[PDB]
């Protein structure tokens, strides 16, 4: 029983990047699934959720209209599609299981930056 | 960055006692609802559910942690602290616009 | 809405 | 069968 | 306002046919599976069917299955059970209880199935 | 006969603890972890005591607590006082359905 993100990597910003999520050890089919994210040294932050049969979806604020969260239940498997990066969405992305959040992976490392700082 | 919910910094502990971690909301979020969780993260790793729904503890979880509730304020404690409870422990409520998280507390085992 | 956010996450509980 | 009581059985749980 | 509550419940002849109704208040009718639960007077609880939280699947104890129909309307918030080809052993107090857990009982019907007297 | 076991009637005096077994088979409180407890007086509504073999619902009063050693549940009720006086049965889960004790009558002492 285990989830595995993948998909992470470095962009500029404007760019679009998608995360793919691994779901492994139940029936990822009777479970929604959240995207949340930790910004360098943050808390937690809570980017979109996606109901048990992809049917609801529920963005926050800073990500509504430039991301798009999915699922392929038959292939048992988390999307998160980010469109419009900006510096600020540079985070450790996590996928994590039902209400509780009782379930999460390792994370996977997306940072948006130009060399500056 | 300013968390939406409040935890603080840094607590340290000696083994064998006992710290809490306060976690401050606001009117609609720990005081509005009773669906405040914690969790623990070591560095590197999955953050783990230590407890859901203001005081309950899933299955595998030591009762050394409980989790308490009063008016705008969620209380995770843990008891016998020994060295496996050094790491990082968030707070999370629930919201009329989405969950939120506190911006974490680092525990340290002396 | 607070609807749709509830709708959202939604899981399939059973035995 | 048991995989038709498992389906009978099941709930909506949310927030 | 949290309630379950049957009605329809009566005294009928062995083979003939009967109706219970159950109205859901104070809750998400659609979200939870609903049963039905009997009890013969003076006797143990038992477990007669159940339906799920869109009607889609449902499930029947041995003892009444062909004979029993449950269904449910989550327009009108109320789950039914049709009984037919009744039998005196199925003379019973007869409660809906809500989700696997059954965490909510309703006051319960009375049917009763007998000839002349008893 | 009743598809689980328990004890026809167990009378206790006020402030003792009583547990009430409930035996089941292999294939029923043997093979799952869906056992529960529930509370009715006469000519009343069944009321949930504990679901899950040890959970407690969160209006219940924690009195009432809950154990499984092998195919026997148990019920324990301790600080046992009058309105404790009822009839108690044990549900669990099996591969054709829930199927329920034949219920125990607790006395109390008074």
């Amino acid at each position: 029983v285990q989830l595995q993100e993948s998909g992470g990597g470095l962009v500029q910003p404007g760019g679009s990047l998608r995360l793919s999520c691994a779901a492994s050890g139940f029936t990822f089919s009777s479970y929604s699934m959240s995207w949340v994210r930790q910004a360098p040294g943050k808390g937690l932050e809570w980017v979109a959720v996606i109901s048990y049969d992809g049917s609801n979806k529920y963005y926050a604020d800073s990500v509504k209209g430039r991301f798009t969260i999915s699922r392929d239940n038959s292939k048992n498997t988390l999307y998160l599609q980010m469109n419009s990066l900006r510096a600020e969405d540079t985070a450790v992305y996590y996928c994590a299981r039902d209400r509780y959040f009782d379930l999460w992976g390792r994370g996977t490392l997306v940072t948006v930056s130009s060399g500056g700082g | 960055s300013q968390s939406a919910l409040t935890q603080p910094a840094s607590v340290s502990g000696s083994p064998g006692q006992s710290i809490t971690i306060s976690c401050t909301g606001t009117s609609s979020d720990i005081g509005a609802y009773n669906y405040v969780s914690w969790y623990q993260q070591y560095p590197g790793k999955a953050p783990k559910l230590l407890i859901y729904d203001v005081s309950n503890r899933p299955s595998g979880i030591s009762n050394r942690f409980s989790g308490s509730k009063s008016g705008d304020t969620a209380s995770l404690t843990i008891s016998g602290l020994q060295a496996e409870d050094e790491a990082d422990y968030y707070c999370s409520s629930f919201a009329n616009s989405g969950p939120l998280f506190g911006g974490g507390t680092k525990v340290t085992v002396l | 809405t607070l609807e749709k956010l509830m709708k959202a996450f939604e899981s399939l509980k059973s035995f």
